[PDB]
């Protein structure tokens, strides 16, 4: 079966940029390639068919090119409505495989996250589970890494991270990072730390508390 | 098989060039296309054009009565066109899935 | 105008079979194929297979053999996909699409959730700042919503009157149950001198819970 590789899963762009989305076929597919865009909650919409033909109603900003194994969708003068997921698909032979997708997001000035740490609530500590929450809010770019420590020792198991979609007004991202452990383990340690690595600081932002302090 | 004096309707589904159109020794161009539909047998729309808005035919389609013969998906057919000198477009299909290939014929 | 309308069960237990429908109108059904495409949440499109109603011919992606069975009814211009032996990993959006070397016409998608969880109201936990408070002119409060099924919940702050400065994060699965959290940020003159309460409605359990955020105190 043919593999269609979109190596760039995420692209950050400014309005007005020339956006280049690449699709590489694992074998020669001629010109049998379509491009779609998809927005959340909707079915995909066809942009380009048979490599280089623009579908009716699609803005002339979109152009497909290429043949053989290498295909390109170019968006000239990118507009905010072009933020979407983009997929290629081949029709040379079954199965009619899709590329992995490229999600186009918008660039803005870098912004450091605002980080806040929350010990387990008294109500959760009746349960035998304990969650320590860090919110990392209103940052850009999306790339960020959170490292949790308990009494100096890194903890990787039990960490759950959730990200908001890029905000429609301020173009930032926010993230919750939640360390869940047993209540018994939580009460055997004092120091809890979440460390955020982000390009806006040469060293991570550190939020930490001592459980028994006020 | 159709009866005597019956023309097929135009193919309604999408075509794709199976490979690059190829120039012959005396300057015509041969084309092979594959057809996504199952409405065959049907007539393949095929022309050269210089203006993609009027689609006014230039040059000549050489193949008499180009058809998709099969009712099954993804069948292929070949045709031959005689392009004008200079630049033109090979245009296969009619409607929202027509395909074009830019062609140059030297002197 | 060509249209594809989808229908089908949205919630199934592991082991179940579901038959999804794709009703076509506005074009000649027997001139084109119908394919099915799946999209896991936040993930890419995957082509399952195609049926050509003129002949009944089908072609499957080997990854979906047996899992999916495609059929069609020429008499009514309907296509169907039966998904068998469902597992949690089959939870996804499923689309039908007309096949024409680049699908213009798609169904609206059916969201299938496969889970053995029973309906469970969330635990709702108020998250006050670290004991003794934080420095700075603004303060961030949290609300943790843990262990519910099915989605969705509706989380608000002060019954929706506090809507700016809020971040409500997408829910994630945690041992078969959903968890989400929300933060709200206000200027420090606003809290705790004025009350801030997280409200969480869970329609499936008919529950609505309020948790006022209260400053922490020492042990
Ligand atoms: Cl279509
Ligand atoms: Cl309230």
């Amino acid at each position: 079966d043919i593999v269609m590789t979109q190596s760039q899963k995420f692209m950050s762009t400014s309005v007005g940029d020339r956006v280049s989305i690449t699709c590489k076929a694992s074998q020669n597919v001629g010109t049998a390639v379509a491009w779609y865009q998809q927005k959340p909650g909707q079915s995909p919409k066809l942009l380009i068919y048979s490599a280089s033909n623009r579908y009716t109603g699609v803005p002339d900003r979109f152009t497909g090119s290429g043949s053989g194994t290498d295909f390109t969708l170019t968006i000239s003068n990118m507009q905010s409505e072009d933020l979407a997921d983009y997929f290629c698909q081949q029709f040379s032979s079954y199965p009619y495989t899709f590329g992995g997708g490229t999600k186009l997001e918008i660039k803005r000035a870098d912004a450091a996250p605002t980080v806040s740490i929350f010990p387990p609530s008294s109500e959760q500590l009746t349960s035998g589970g304990a969650s320590v929450v860090c919110f990392l809010n209103n940052f850009y770019p999306k790339d960020i890494n959170v490292k949790w420590k308990i009494d100096g020792s890194e903890r990787q198991n039990g960490v759950l991270n959730s990200w908001t979609d890029q905000d429609s007004k301020d173009s930032t991202y926010s993230m919750s990072s939640t360390l869940t452990l047993t209540k018994d383990e939580y009460e055997r340690h004092n120091s809890y730390t979440c460390e955020a690595t982000h390009k806006t600081s040469t060293s991570p932002i550190v939020k930490s508390f001592n459980r028994n302090e006020c | 098989m159709r009866l005597k004096g019956v023309s097929y309707s135009l193919c309604t589904a999408a075509f794709t060039f199976t490979k690059i159109p190829a120039e012959t020794l005396h300057g015509t161009v041969t084309v092979e296309v594959q057809y996504a539909g199952t409405d065959g047998p049907c007539k393949v729309p095929a022309q050269m054009a210089v203006d993609m808005q009027t689609l006014t035919p230039v040059g000549r389609l050489i193949t008499a009565n180009p058809v998709i013969t099969e009712s099954t998906e993804n069948s292929k057919m070949m045709l031959e066109l005689d392009p004008p000198f200079g630049d033109s477009y090979i245009v296969i299909g009619v409607g929202e899935k027509k395909i074009t290939h830019h062609w140059h014929r030297s002197g | 105008q060509a249209q594809l309308q989808q229908s089908g069960t949205g919630l199934a237990r592991p082991g179940a079979s579901v038959k999804l429908s794709c009703k076509a109108s506005g074009y000649t059904f027997t001139s084109y194929g119908i394919s099915w495409v799946t999209q896991r949440a936040g993930q890419g499109l995957e082509w399952i297979g195609v049926i050509y109603p003129r002949s009944g011919n089908t072609y499957y992606n080997e990854k979906f053999r047996g899992k999916a069975t495609l059929t069609a009814d020429k008499s009514s211009s309907s296509a169907y996909m039966e998904l068998r032996g469902l597992t949690a990993e089959d939870s996804a959006v499923y689309f039908c699409a007309r096949e024409n070397y680049g699908s213009v016409y798609w169904g609206q998608g059916t969201t299938l959730t496969v889970s053995s969880a029973k309906t469970t109201a969330p635990s709702v936990y108020p998250l006050a700042p670290v004991c003794g408070g934080t420095t700075g002119s603004s303060v961030t409060l949290g609300c943790l919503v843990k262990g519910y099924f099915p989605e969705p919940v509706t989380l608000t702050w002060n019954s929706g009157s506090l809507s700016s400065g809020v971040h409500t994060f997408p829910a994630l699965l945690q041992s078969g149950l959903y968890t989400l959290s929300s933060s709200v940020t206000v200027t420090s003159n606003t809290w705790p001198s004025q009350t801030i309460t997280c409200n969480v409605a869970h329609p499936a359990s008919s529950t609505k819970v309020d948790k006022k955020i209260e400053p922490r105190v020492p042990i």
